[PDB]
């Protein structure tokens, strides 16, 4: 009865343990008012554009760069290229797949009660396979691609530097780059 | 009159110009039918 | 359970009807406007948006090239100074009267008159003749003219957009190296 | 959020509101379990008390800032 | 002030062709008293392609209603129980009509309505106007018309809702140049009518437990 | 599938025209159907006038 | 179709199959199929590509014309990486015409190597079986029938030849334009490259 | 075009505006193309 993830409280019944990347999460009991289907296909969705977001962020500020595209970083790469004009390309096959693949699923998994689970297209060309492990590592992968992409984001646009998108770079994850002279000064 | 193929050739090989520049948006959206004030009012039937 | 061959995580929709009483039904249809209008009427349409965009994209490409000796206008402009001239009159004139005994023909076949979707009869030749081939043939009618929409709507736009006769190409494509290798700078 | 006090202001605007609401005869300031609240209402009552909160926080953020203060 | 607005046009057949009178702007025509003209120009639209292509959308409108009458009586009619159903009616009407209708609008003044017609106050004919789409994304030229602009959306987020003072304004009276009302005025009036509406709206009783019965 | 095709036109339904002993009855052209609204015999005095 | 099966376990990684990642065991059959065809394909492109590469930096090139005024001495003369640039846009637009083609059609075998097809085994004559189109019936491999004279055991063994080969091309085609690109990253790379 | 809707169009209103119509147009063409007729 007991959430798993929240010990202290109740798990809802809509979780149960059948769904990927089930642990038991839900304080707000959001599976009630909303359902569980939508909410997965929204997560899914968030996900996947935000794997593809850290992914594409990370190469741009690297240093790779499609040809005759603005050398800029990934902060000002939006602005850029809705300057260069080639941007509103990209918007159309966003357009035509979320026109003729979300909004007829939405509509099928609100009321449709024969219908695929939600952020299951179907979409196997090389038939890797839709095993269990292979979903939750996708919603583990997306998760932690969601919170990634907000820190990126909200760092580099703090810090206007590199990669690392932190202040001393690279010396902030690691503190023992910086001097360790002190740490051996109090011991 | 100009009967083609009796007192005239028949297809005529067609005037064209050896690639060009891109026109710039305003050249074109200016003399549209749909998006130039001109173009709207020449854009009625006649009699 | 019946999922949309064209998108297998959708259920097929119902107003489709019998999967493949219409050539070429891959269940194409994620917006449903078979619920709200009737699959004749769009079928019909279809067949007559496909026809029309083959002679189209097809009389484009031909008057980039060739032209009669009277109408000495490029395509662009041929719409405005045919229709100044008077032809696109006498098209609408006599299109009109075709059209007039084609709306007839939806009338009577939507009020169950027995005509097919876009059969009008025309077979001088006797192609499809046989009923063997008569439903490959459709089948590759409607590939061809689905195909001939988009081939139009990209004659007309890259015309425009780039001023350039037949192959609808910006100068440095046609000109310049579109299979380069070596590192490009910031323009084509 | 910028300032510490708008926050503070809008954070126990939401707090007063979520505390003193009643919905249906249900408050917490007038003696119904925090468990009989979330049990009846659920996050409907978070929703509601948040959006109240957040415009009378608007509201008194505004004022403060045009007496001078914020 | 010259010019007397005009907009419709009689055919020479009976001797009715005096009715298209002297209007100015060498035009003969029958001289409207609609206001049309001022509505136009206090919209924003400054081109004949746009009331073109208004009208188009107009009718598409039209036919769009005349496929929802037919289909919401033909195809599928609701049940008594479904309008009945008064209080989320009221909702809808409050939040979803009159509210998102008068945020929409003061949206369109910010963007389109206050730079074309200040512009136009300040003497910019209409062929050298920016068109609007250019103005609605083009945040430098907006920040040059007013100033405030180029703070973004923080001052909003935040509630520093004073930096907008230049676009959203309480100043009342009539504008001297136009002799009409400040458009700022009324994108800020259409601003505070959609939040009034939109928190009117969430009154009444619906699916959740929260609101009231009008019983 | 019209069961009673105009000669004339196969896609369309047969005119009354069609099924009439009149010289020329089996042509079936008559797209607006005005045979059916209009005698045949008076139509065809007027068309031989 | 499954990795036990397959051929490519050589001697080179102990007589096993050489999946350091865990990629065969994640994945399943069909995209075992998918990941050899293109292991296949790769080889075969990178072994022509290998030795295509090292004749333009030989500067060995055709007696004649590659086009009216440009000669083939003309284009191979700067170098081989520039040799493609230097070539006439409609030879490489044809070639990359009959290439679109060539993959057109193998793909368009019904017995797919996804599907129940040899994953590899690119079907001979594949302009045949074509409606609204006709072709000579000059097998795509092997046009003079050589492997006709060989054995199944030395098929197999001659396909294991293929692999390790093919792999061995694709190393050698990246060392040559990672030299060309980054100066000292391959040594053994003089100027002519 | 079924019979219902063209007994619909024969129904009397419908004719009414139909041959009032063709009668006006009949007029205006005729003030067009023999204009300011005061006499015979
Ligand atoms: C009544 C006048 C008339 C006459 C006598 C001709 C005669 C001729 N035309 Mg034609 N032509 C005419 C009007 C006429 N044309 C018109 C009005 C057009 C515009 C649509 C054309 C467009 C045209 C073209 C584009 C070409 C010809 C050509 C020809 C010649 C080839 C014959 C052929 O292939 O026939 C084929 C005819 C048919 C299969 C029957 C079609 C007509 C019936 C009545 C239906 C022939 C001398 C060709 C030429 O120049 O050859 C040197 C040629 O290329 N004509
Ligand atoms: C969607 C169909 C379509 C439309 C709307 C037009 C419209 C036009 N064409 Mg035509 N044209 C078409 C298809 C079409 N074409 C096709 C398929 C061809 C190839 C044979 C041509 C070849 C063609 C030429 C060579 C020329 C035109 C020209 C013109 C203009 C004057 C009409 C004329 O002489 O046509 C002539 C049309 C034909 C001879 C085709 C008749 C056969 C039709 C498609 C029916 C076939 C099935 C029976 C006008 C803008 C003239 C112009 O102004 O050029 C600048 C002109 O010189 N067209
Ligand atoms: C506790 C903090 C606080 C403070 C210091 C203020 C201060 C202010 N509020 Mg108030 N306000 C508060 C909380 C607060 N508010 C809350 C919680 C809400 C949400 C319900 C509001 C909602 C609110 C509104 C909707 C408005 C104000 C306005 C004002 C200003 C003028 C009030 C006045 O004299 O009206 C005098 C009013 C009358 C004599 C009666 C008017 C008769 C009507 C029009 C009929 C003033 C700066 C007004 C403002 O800023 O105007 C510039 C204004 O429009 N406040
Ligand atoms: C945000 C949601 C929303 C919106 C925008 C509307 C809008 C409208 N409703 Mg309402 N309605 C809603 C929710 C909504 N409704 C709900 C939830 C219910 C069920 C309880 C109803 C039940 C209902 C009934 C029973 C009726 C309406 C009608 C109307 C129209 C009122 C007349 C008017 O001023 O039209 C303004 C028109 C426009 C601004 C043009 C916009 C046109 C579309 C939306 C684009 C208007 C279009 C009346 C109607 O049928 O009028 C056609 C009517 O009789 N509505
Ligand atoms: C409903 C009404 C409404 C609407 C539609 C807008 C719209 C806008 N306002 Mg806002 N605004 C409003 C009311 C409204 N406002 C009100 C009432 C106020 C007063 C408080 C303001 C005050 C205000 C200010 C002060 C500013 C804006 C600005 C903006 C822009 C914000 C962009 C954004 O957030 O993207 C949201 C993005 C997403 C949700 C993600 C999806 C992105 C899509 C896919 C991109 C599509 C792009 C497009 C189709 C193609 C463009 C191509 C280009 C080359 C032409 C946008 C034009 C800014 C601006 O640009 O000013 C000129 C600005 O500085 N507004
Ligand atoms: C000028 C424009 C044009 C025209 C008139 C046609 C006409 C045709 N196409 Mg289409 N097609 C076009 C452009 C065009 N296509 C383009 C650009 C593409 C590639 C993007 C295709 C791709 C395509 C496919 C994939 C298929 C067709 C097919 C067909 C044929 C239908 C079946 C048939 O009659 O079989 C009997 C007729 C023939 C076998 C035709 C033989 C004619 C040869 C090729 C003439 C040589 C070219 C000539 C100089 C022009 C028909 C002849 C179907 C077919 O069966 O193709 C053969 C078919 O499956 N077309
Ligand atoms: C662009 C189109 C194209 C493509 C992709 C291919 C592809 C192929 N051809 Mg080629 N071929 C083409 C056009 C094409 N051909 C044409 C137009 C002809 C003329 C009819 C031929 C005639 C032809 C013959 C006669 C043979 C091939 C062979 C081959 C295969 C081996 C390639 C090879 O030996 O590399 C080139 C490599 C070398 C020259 C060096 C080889 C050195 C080693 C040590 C062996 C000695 C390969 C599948 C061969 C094959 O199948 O072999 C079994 C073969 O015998 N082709
Ligand atoms: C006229 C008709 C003629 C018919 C011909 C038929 C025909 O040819 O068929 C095609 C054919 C055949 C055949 C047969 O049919 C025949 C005839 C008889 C029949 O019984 C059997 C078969 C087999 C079916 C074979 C083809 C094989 C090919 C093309 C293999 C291509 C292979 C390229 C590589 C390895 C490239 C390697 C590049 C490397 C290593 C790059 C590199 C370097 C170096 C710089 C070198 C060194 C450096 O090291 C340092 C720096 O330290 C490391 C590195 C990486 O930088
Ligand atoms: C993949 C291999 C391949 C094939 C299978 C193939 C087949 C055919 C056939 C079919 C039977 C014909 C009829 C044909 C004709 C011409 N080919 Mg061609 N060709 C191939 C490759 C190349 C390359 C690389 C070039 C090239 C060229 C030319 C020119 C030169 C015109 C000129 O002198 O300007 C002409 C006339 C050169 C070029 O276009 O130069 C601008 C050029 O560079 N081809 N080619
Ligand atoms: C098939 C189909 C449909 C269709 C269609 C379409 C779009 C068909 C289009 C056909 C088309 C485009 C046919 C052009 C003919 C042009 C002719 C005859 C030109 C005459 C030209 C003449 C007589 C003269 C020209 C002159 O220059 C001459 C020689 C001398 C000069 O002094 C000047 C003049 C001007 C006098 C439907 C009905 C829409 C739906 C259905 O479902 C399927």
């Amino acid at each position: 009865a007991k959430s798993k993830a929240i010990p202290f409280l109740d798990a809802p019944p809509a979780l149960d343990g059948t769904m990927a990347g089930d642990k038991g999460f839900d304080p707000l009991l959001l599976s009630n008012v909303v359902p569980i289907q939508w909410a997965r296909e929204a997560e899914l969705k968030h996900a996947r554009i935000c794997m593809l977001a850290v992914v594409g962020w990370v190469t741009v500020d690297l240093g790779f760069t499609v040809p005759y595209a603005p050398q800029v970083s990934s902060l000002a790469a939006h602005d850029a290229a809705v300057d260069k004009g080639v941007f509103l390309g990209l918007l159309i096959p966003i357009a035509l797949v979320e026109v003729l693949a979300g909004i007829p699923k939405c509509f099928q998994i609100m009321n449709e009660p024969d219908a695929s689970p939600g952020g299951d297209y179907k979409f196997d060309p090389l038939g890797i396979g839709a095993s269990a492990e292979m979903q939750e590592k996708e919603i583990s992968n997306g998760r932690l691609a969601m919170l990634a992409f907000s820190g990126i984001v909200t760092q580099a646009a703090l810090t206007q530097g590199p990669f690392p998108y932190t202040y001393n770079g690279v010396e902030d994850l690691v503190p023992p780059m910086q001097s360790v002279q002190g740490a051996l000064s109090i011991l | 009159m100009t009967i083609p193929g009796l007192n005239a050739p028949g297809l005529v090989p067609a005037t064209k110009k050896p690639a060009g520049a891109k026109p710039s948006f305003e050249s074109y959206r200016d003399t549209s039918h749909f998006w130039s004030s001109q173009g709207i009012m020449d854009s009625v039937p006649k009699v | 359970v019946v999922y949309s061959e064209a998108l297998p995580f959708l259920v097929r929709r119902e107003s489709l009807g019998p999967v493949g009483a219409l050539v070429g039904d891959v269940g194409f249809d994620p917006l449903g406007f078979t619920e709200i209008l009737p699959l004749a009427w769009l079928r019909e349409a279809e067949i007559k948006h496909c026809r029309t965009a083959m002679l189209a994209t097809f009389g484009f490409a031909f008057t980039d090239f060739w032209h009669f000796p009277g109408f000495d206008y490029t395509t662009l402009e041929a719409h405005d100074a045919v229709i100044a001239q008077g032809g696109m009159s006498q098209l609408l004139l006599w299109i009109g009267l075709l059209e007039v005994f084609s709306a007839i023909s939806i009338d009577q076949m939507l009020r169950g008159s027995g005509r097919e979707p876009g059969d009008y009869g025309f077979d001088p030749l006797g192609f499809a003749s046989d009923p063997a081939k008569k439903a490959d043939l459709q089948m590759k009618e409607l590939a061809n003219g689905r195909l001939a929409m988009f081939a139009f709507g990209g004659f007309v736009t890259q015309s425009v957009l780039t001023g350039n006769t037949f192959p609808y190409l910006f100068d440095y494509q046609t000109a310049g190296d579109i299979v380069a290798i070596a590192a490009q700078g910031a323009s084509p | 959020q910028f300032n510490p006090a708008k926050a503070f202001i809008m954070m126990f605007s939401n707090i007063l509101i979520i505390c003193t609401m009643s919905i249906q005869g249900k408050s917490l300031a007038r003696g119904t379990p925090h468990d009989e609240m979330v049990e009846s209402f659920g996050i409907t009552w978070l929703l509601a008390g948040t959006s109240l909160g957040h415009i009378v926080g608007a509201g008194a953020i505004l004022g403060c800032t045009a007496a001078g203060f914020l | 002030t010259s010019i007397k607005p005009s907009a419709q046009v009689v055919w020479p057949v009976v001797g009715q062709e005096i009715l298209n009178g002297d209007v100015g702007g060498g035009f003969s025509g029958v001289q409207i008293t609609s206001g049309v003209f001022q509505m136009w120009r206090a919209s924003g639209i400054t081109n004949e392609t746009e009331l073109y292509w208004t009208a188009m959308g107009g009718l598409m409108m039209s036919a769009l209603m005349v496929f929802a009458g037919w289909f919401h009586y033909h195809k599928a009619a609701p049940k008594l129980e479904w309008f009945q159903n008064v209080e989320s009616m009221m909702n809808h009407h409050l939040a979803g009509l009159l509210g998102l209708g008068c945020l929409s609008w003061s949206g369109h003044q910010i963007h389109i309505s206050l730079p074309i017609n200040k512009l136009l106050d300040a003497g910019v004919a209409p062929q050298e106007i920016p068109l609007p789409h250019e103005l609605l994304f083009n945040q430098d030229l907006m920040a040059q018309l007013y100033p405030s602009f180029k703070k973004g959306l923080l001052p909003f987020f935040t509630l520093n809702w004073g930096e907008y003072s230049d676009f959203l304004t309480f100043k009342g009276g009539l504008n001297p140049i136009t002799g009409s009302l400040w458009l700022s005025d009324t994108a800020h009036h259409h601003l505070a009518l959609a939040v009034l509406f939109i928190f009117a709206g969430h009154m009444y009783r619906t699916n959740w437990g929260i609101g009231h019965s009008m019983k | 599938a019209i069961s009673k095709p105009s000669n004339a036109m196969p896609f369309l339904t047969a005119p009354p025209c069609q099924s009439s002993k009149l010289p020329g009855a089996e042509t079936g052209f008559d797209p607006l159907y005005l045979s059916e609204f209009i005698d045949i015999k008076w139509a065809r005095e007027a068309e031989l006038k | 179709a499954l990795v036990d099966s397959m051929e490519g376990v050589g001697e080179e990684t102990g007589g096993q199959i050489w999946d350091p990642l865990g990629i065969s065991e994640a994945v399943s059959d069909e995209a075992v199929m998918w990941f050899r065809a293109s292991e296949l394909k790769h080889g075969r492109v990178a072994m022509l590509a290998s030795v295509g590469y090292l004749v333009g930096a030989a500067k060995i090139s055709f007696p004649g014309e590659l086009a009216k005024g440009v000669t083939f001495a003309s284009v191979a003369a700067n170098g081989p990486y520039q040799a493609w640039d230097a070539v006439p846009q409609a030879g490489k637009l044809q070639i990359l015409s009959i290439i679109l083609a060539l993959e057109w059609a193998t793909e368009a075998k019904k017995p797919h190597y996804m599907r129940g097809g040899v994953p590899g085994k690119i079907e001979q004559l594949p302009f045949d079986g074509i409606q609204g189109l006709w072709a000579p019936k000059i097998k795509f491999w092997d046009p003079l029938n050589f492997t006709g004279a060989l054995s199944a055991e030395q098929k197999a063994r001659k396909r294991k030849a293929e692999l390790k080969n093919g792999r061995l091309a694709m190393i050698g085609i990246i060392s040559f334009i990672t030299g060309h690109n980054l100066p000292g990253s391959v040594p053994a790379l003089d100027s002519s490259f | 075009m079924s019979k219902d809707l063209l007994k619909y169009l024969s129904t009397a209103p419908v004719l009414l505006t139909a041959w009032m119509s063709l009668t006006a147009g009949m007029i205006i063409e005729i003030q067009r193309f023999f204009p300011d007729s005061l006499s015979f």
